[PDB]
């Protein structure tokens, strides 16, 4: 299973 | 045989962004040659990211490319070559992250060799969202710099003309952005969006000029009118866009070009109008019925009860009271799925995009 990488505004 | 990857060192990752999007030509030899190369390299860097099981350097690529991206069309945003070939390359990376997601909805296309490469360690759904959504924002301020281009066009082109424009001003304009995107390698049904969208505005321009001047409604410019979208329609022939849409968001300007050349007087007159105006307000009907200019002696104005007898007709209408078309709306844009049969493990780096210190693996 892949894992889901977590994307919010803080890492942009 | 190559797997379709490239390796970079993490301290070379800015230098990496700064040659592939920050200082990337639109215009180069080597960006010609395969359409969407920015996208591929990308993507094939996110696969040794992700073969590394690196989800710090993952990420830090996915969000290098985002701000990346937005800086280069920050500084360069009014320039329409660079906007679509943002557009066309941010919409490649997202179909390369579907079509290599590994999820088997996106890999109906795909060749054997080709579902081998997808990614192995990380589900991107959440970058994909983020990508869709920078991709709408590009895509506005497309249609924003197309729009500039081609506004000190319209009116001229098509309805003045029987640093100078004419109808052919605009058909060459059309032209250049068709011929542009295509060299970009832009989606087929997002071309498609595109072009819709600026028929759109084309019409919506023409229109309210041809509402807010006291010359422009005879039936000598019916038919010029005429004439000049069936040279848009050819246009959208010989570009194989008569199913883009395009064609019938002219409606509106296509009924009061209609609506010039029909007869004015009997109360089936009237009926006729109003059977066939249904892409006009009825403040737009009475307008261009109230402006209507007779070709010589033997012609008359239209009279007051005719148009009364109009405003009777369409009396239960959901009728908007407004006179003038909204130019400024922006159809919803939508970017589907457009797997490519491009082999990763084939794709050559030009030794002229300065990016040496990648690796192909």
């Amino acid at each position: 299973k892949k894992r889901l990488l977590s994307f919010r505004d803080v890492d942009f | 045989d190559f797997q379709g990857m490239l390796e970079y060192k993490k301290e070379d990752e800015q230098k990496l962004v700064k040659n592939l999007i920050l200082e990337l030509k639109p215009r180069g030899v080597a960006v010609n040659l395969i359409p969407g190369l920015p996208a591929y390299i990308l993507f094939m860097c996110v696969r040794h990211a992700d073969y590394l099981n690196d989800d710090q350097k993952v990420r830090s690529l996915l969000t290098s490319t985002i701000n990346s991206i937005k800086k280069v069309l920050k500084k360069r945003g009014d320039d329409f070559e660079t906007v679509s070939f943002w557009l066309s390359n941010t919409c490649r990376f997202l179909h390369c992250l579907k079509q290599y997601s590994g999820e088997e909805g996106f890999m109906k296309h795909n060749t054997s060799r080709q579902n081998e490469h997808c990614l192995t360690n990380f589900d991107l759904a959440e970058y994909r969202q983020v990508l869709s959504d920078l991709a709408i924002q590009i895509y506005q301020q497309l249609v924003r710099v197309l729009e500039n281009i081609l506004q000190p066009m319209i009116v001229s082109g098509m309805l003045e003309h029987e640093g100078t424009y004419t109808l052919d001003s605009i058909l060459r304009q059309l032209n250049s952005f068709h011929s542009v995107m295509c060299q970009h390698g832009m989606d087929p049904e997002l071309i498609k969006q595109v072009v819709k969208q600026m028929f759109y505005i084309i019409g919506a321009i023409t229109l309210n000029n041809l509402l807010l001047r006291k010359d422009m409604c005879s039936w000598s410019k019916g038919m010029q009118i005429r004439y000049n979208v069936s040279q848009l329609e050819e246009w959208l022939r010989d570009k194989n866009l008569m199913n883009s849409g395009a064609k019938e968001t002219l409606e509106p300007l296509i009924q009061a070009a209609q609506l010039l050349q029909v007869k004015k007087k009997t109360d089936d007159d009237a009926e006729a109008i109003c059977s066939m105006c249904n892409a006009l307000t009825t403040a737009q009907i009475v307008k261009v019925l109230n402006l209507y200019t007779p070709v010589n002696e033997f012609e008359e104005r239209v009279s007051v009860s005719f148009i009364r007898t109009i405003q009777m007709r369409l009396r239960d209408r959901k009728d908007s009271p407004q006179l003038l078309m909204d130019a400024k709306h922006i159809f919803p844009v939508t970017f589907p799925f457009n797997p490519s049969s491009l082999a990763l493990e084939t794709i050559q780096i030009p030794a002229s995009l300065g990016l040496g210190f990648i690796s192909r693996v």
